[PDB]
């Protein structure tokens, strides 16, 4: 989609284990998604395994971790996503999708454009933004701010 | 050993509501009362006489219970909305008379009166001191009077004439209606207990004194398919869930493993090339044929819109398609998934094998390619059976109250199979020069695999035109045929494996489902129908009432959430401002009208007989004399507001033009200000002499607000300090200003009683088809609507 009135924006997010927008909005869009589901189905079964899922988010939304250190045992509290979990290879891509479409909604309002792609993978991402009028680089040096 | 480092964490909570299935949406409970409905109370007040001073004896007098009547002309209409919403909660369905009794203490034989507030107003007049004896004789003979022939009863009572309107409306309006074993039999619909097939049959026969609530089933006053095209999306995929869980699954197939040798051996796959022939066998089982009759009965009786989906090298999922398309009439099918496989038909089936070249056929153009081929082709008996596929439409017909949409006489026999299998038997015998061998050799031998069966296909479409025409006479709410948004996606793969693995075995729908489809649609569409008249009703009477800074968001709100389907948190302002304009043109229910309008008719006496409040002050600068009355003494009470302009303070509050009054007060002009204002009360004739009734309203001009207002009521009794000043001159006492209020009536014992009517003993039954406990007749002979019965060719 490369031409010379279309720029690509990655963006390269610092920590993104235990930022706020992975804590309570994660946890509770996931919990919010399986509710939609219990009412779909009508096997005894499918109830059941859509509850248990949603029950390994209740009990991560308040998660203590523990590291050694010297003689004493530290209980850290940490609320956020790390890796190691089952889902954390198809559920962090789905937060990457949810939150980089809100913030070309908000750039938006400055300019006019039309999203050729985006592209997740785990945490580090793209976009292709196609523009009206040709590329400058005043263009360049605003949207990046 | 441990050390705990915690930090904070932001809370969010979403706005989300609870969404409920419609299998397990609960009837409301019946509403009963336990005691009447009282607003006023007697009170026993001091009397004086006409010089001033106090009496020996005392008076009762009517008062309100709670007189908590706020300030402002706007709260109080405010408040007489609340009340009505009180009411209409507090209003029972049955009302049994006899489990509200509570013994009288004192009478000639020991009787019964109807309440334990009404005990206790006769206790205290028997034994009051200064009670006459008329009075007192009269309590005597208050019994009540049982007729056994007509179970009626006469309970006495003592009620404010504003308290006997209340209750004598809830006795000669319930909600019950008499019950026999012929009224059982009736709440079953007309087709069922006229089938030939199910047998019904019930134990006990209920007594005459059985009752039971009827429900209101009439169709649906909005138009909920009109323009409202997200809540009408959720209201027929929640009835797709519901009707998908109740049409039966499939017993007794063709065993897999003897049916699809014998279909390998008539396509005779060879085990070396690469043919079209090899894809005849995909995804052909036992479960994709149990889904597959499922969601095309279930999506027929809640008209969801469905999607083919197939694939252009599988010949036998095309065949299978000429087998959709004749039974399933086509205005339910999408039109951009409807045209891709019937054009799919006629560029391979069809075309090549009448030698002619294949068309052509644009994006979007108006008529589709079947209906473009029967003026293309020439033969008679292919362009016979394509004319059925055009004309084929559902017949909206009303039985029984309910417009239903009823298929065709032909595809309900299984005649059309007749049309097809003569039209798909002369197209294999029809050689076609411009394609290869191996071509004419591939298609020929897919049509022979559905030309075999069609000895068990005529039987397969006699029963889904019966097990859809039985759960058809389960609905209730009137099924209307629009095209939803979001559909219900059938896959072609599976149609191949209901038409080659089905025989000889007749699934029927057993009663026992007939008659749970059939209550979980009546608790809906009651539901639906409790919950209009509940928005309807305040809605209206917000609009009488001239409340012009409410805003009905809030009770539109609460009109989606008691329908336990929709989510409230994403339905905008938009489109539940558009409901409220059709909330209020229908005509609200005539038990919420008849209590309202006996409201509506003295809202101005439940208001203007109680303390805390007064209906503006007059003021004069003409030294007035003030009136007498027994309960006050002397007082500046006027009656009536004649002779004096008027400045109400609702339309003094809302502009906050205040240059009238100002110039009125300094001018010193005579004005009656008019509104519910609060005031206070005082005793001494010295706050009369010095004149501080003319002070308090200096306080318009200095600041601008008027809420801050509070006159002066005098009251003058012997009990007063500084009495002597008015018994030893000879003066009236002689006001300036004087309040707009009104005296409260007089309690009389003989007049304010009642003779409540109604009956001994009820017994309300909720559930009535827990009474028939029916039985279907063995499958193997199953009657369809002609006497030939289903599934019977070998």
């Amino acid at each position: 989609f490369l031409s010379n009135n279309s720029m690509v924006l990655y963006t390269d997010v610092s920590q993104w284990d235990s930022s706020q927008h992975n804590t309570q909005p994660f946890r509770k869009g996931i919990i919010m998604g399986l509710d939609m589901l219990a009412n779909m189905t009508n096997d005894a079964r499918v109830i059941q395994t859509l509850n248990l899922y949603k029950q390994t988010q209740i009990n991560l939304m308040d998660s203590y971790v523990q590291i050694p250190d010297g003689n004493v045992i530290k209980k850290i509290q940490y609320g956020a996503v790390a890796s190691g979990e089952k889902q954390t290879k198809a559920a962090n891509s789905i937060a990457n999708l949810a939150l980089i479409k809100t913030v070309l909604s908000r750039i938006s309002n400055k300019y006019s454009f039309a999203t050729k792609i985006i592209r997740v993978d785990g945490d580090d991402n793209y976009a292709v933004l196609q523009f009206n009028t040709e590329v400058t680089k005043q263009m360049v040096q605003d949207v990046s701010n | 050993q441990y050390e705990i480092l915690q930090k904070t964490i932001p809370t969010f909570e979403p706005k989300e509501s609870i969404l409920k299935k419609l299998e397990d949406i609960k009837p409301e409970q019946v509403k009963k009362q336990t005691k009447l409905f009282r607003i006023f109370e007697p009170r026993q007040l001091p009397v004086y006489r006409a010089n001033g001073e106090k009496e020996l004896r005392n008076r009762w007098y009517w008062k309100l219970k709670r007189d908590t009547l706020p300030d402002g002309d706007y709260d109080v209409r405010e408040y007489f909305l609340n009340l009505y919403d009180q009411v209409l909660t507090e209003m029972p369905d049955y009302l049994l008379l006899k489990d509200m009794a509570v013994e009288n203490k004192n009478s000639r034989d020991a009787g019964k009166v109807v309440d334990s507030e009404t005990a206790a107003i006769c206790d205290a007049i028997f034994q009051d001191e200064e009670t006459e004896g008329v009075v007192r004789r009269f309590i005597a003979e208050m019994r009540q009077r049982v007729q056994a022939d007509r179970n009626v009863v006469n309970y006495p009572s003592i009620l404010h004439p504003i308290d006997h309107a209340f209750n004598e409306y809830f006795l000669q309006h319930q909600l019950v209606e008499p019950l026999n074993n012929d009224i059982i039999f009736n709440y079953i619909p007309e087709r069922i207990r006229n089938d030939v097939n199910y047998i019904l049959n019930m134990d006990r026969n209920l007594p005459s004194t059985a009752r039971y609530i009827r429900p209101n089933l009439l169709q649906d006053r909005l138009n909920l398919h009109d323009n409202f095209e997200s809540l009408w999306d959720t209201i027929t995929t929640s009835n797709y869930i519901l009707a998908r869980s109740v049409v039966p699954d499939l017993k007794e197939l063709v065993s897999t493993e003897a049916q699809i040798q014998k279909m390998s051996q008539d396509l005779q796959l060879e085990a070396l090339t690469i043919q079209s022939e090899t894809q005849f066998l995909t995804g052909i089982n036992s479960q994709a044929a149990n889904d597959c009759f499922k969601t095309l009965i279930a999506a027929m009786l809640s008209q969801r819109t469905m999607s083919l989906d197939f694939v252009t090298t599988n010949y036998m999922s095309l065949i299978s398609g000429m087998w959709l398309l004749t039974v399933v009439p086509n205005d339910m099918f999408i039109r951009e998934s409807l045209v891709a496989c019937q054009l799919a038909i006629i560029n391979t089936i069809i075309y090549p094998a009448f030698g002619m070249q294949r068309m052509h056929y644009r994006n979007g153009d108006p008529q589709t390619p079947f209906q473009i081929a029967e003026q293309q082709i020439q033969n008679f008996q292919v362009a016979n059976w394509l004319h059925f596929v055009n004309n084929n439409q559902f017949r909206q017909v009303v039985i029984d109250g309910v417009l239903n949409q009823v298929l065709n006489d032909n595809i309900r026999n299984g005649h059309v199979v007749n049309q097809l299998m003569e039209a798909l038997m002369q197209l294999s015998r029809q050689q076609f020069p411009t394609m290869p061998v191996d071509y004419k050799r591939s298609i020929q031998r897919g049509i022979l695999l559905l030309s075999n069966r069609l000895g068990q296909l005529v039987d397969l479409t006699r029963l889904l035109a019966y097990n859809y025409e039985t759960l058809m006479a389960c609905i209730t709410m009137n099924m209307q045929h629009v095209q939803t948004l979001t559909t219900e996606k059938l896959q072609l793969t599976s149609v191949t494996s209901l038409c080659m693995l089905i025989g000889n075995a007749t699934v029927i729908p057993s009663p026992q489902t007939l008659f749970h489809y059939y209550n979980v649609n009546v608790n809906f569409h009651s539901n639906y129908n409790e919950r209009i008249n509940d928005a309807v009703a305040i809605i209206t009477a917000a609009n009488r009432l001239n409340l012009y800074q409410k805003k009905m968001k809030s009770i539109v709100e609460d009109f989606l959430k008691r329908l336990q389907i929709f989510d409230i948190s994403r339905v905008p302002d938009d489109q539940m401002y558009r409901l409220r304009d059709r909330l209020r043109l229908l005509p609200v229910e005539i038990r919420r009208l008849d209590i309202f309008n006996l409201i509506l008719m003295n809202m101005e006496q439940i208001e203007r007989a109680s303390d805390k409040i007064a209906q503006g002050v007059i003021i004069a600068y003409r030294d007035m004399q003030l009136e007498r009355d027994e309960m006050y003494g002397y007082v500046n009470i006027a009656r009536n507001l004649d002779g004096f302009q008027q400045i109400n303070l609702e339309e003094l509050m809302r502009t906050g033009d205040y240059a009238q009054i100002t110039n009125m007060l300094l001018n010193n002009q005579p004005v009656a200000l008019v509104g519910a204002l609060p005031f206070i009360t005082d005793s001494s004739v010295i706050s009369l002499v010095a004149k501080l009734d003319a002070t308090v309203f200096a306080q318009i001009v200095k600041l601008r607000k008027v809420d801050t207002l509070k006159p002066i009521l005098y009251k003058i009794n012997s009990d007063s300090n500084d009495f002597y000043l008015v018994a030893n001159y000879d003066w009236v006492p002689t006001s300036t200003t004087k309040v707009y209020k009104q005296i409260p009536q007089q309690f009389d014992f003989r007049a304010s009683m009642h003779m409540l009517t109604s009956n001994l003993t009820f017994t309300v039954y909720s559930d009535l088809l827990a009474f028939v406990s029916a039985d279907t007749v063995e499958p193997i002979n199953a009657v369809a609507f002609d006497n030939m019965r289903i599934m019977n060719e070998l």
